[PDB]
């Protein structure tokens, strides 16, 4: 529902071992992001700072 | 730590998330009007 803002997480993009992430032009996460293993080869960049 | 999100609260002005060194030193005021 109406969750408090902006307390939460955002989406910083995904990247695999065979694809390329256009938001960073690399197979990693930008500065200030955490890579999370969502699947066997999928990594999601999660941001914390607003 | 084992997936626990640990964060610290700091001034947004000081920490701008840039690799450039925030060299803020003199002056301590804008150029005063004539």
């Amino acid at each position: 529902g109406q969750v408090p803002d902006n307390s939460g997480l955002l989406f910083g993009g995904v990247f695999t071992d065979k694809t390329i992430n256009p938001m960073t032009n690399a197979q990693s996460c930008p500065a200030g992001y955490i890579p999370l293993n969502l699947f066997e080869s999928l990594k999601v960049c999660v941001s914390l700072d607003y | 730590s084992d997936g626990c999100q640990v964060s610290y609260c700091v001034k947004a002005g000081i920490f701008t998330g840039g690799s450039l060194l925030p060299v803020r030193l003199p002056p301590y005021t804008k150029p005063p009007l004539m």
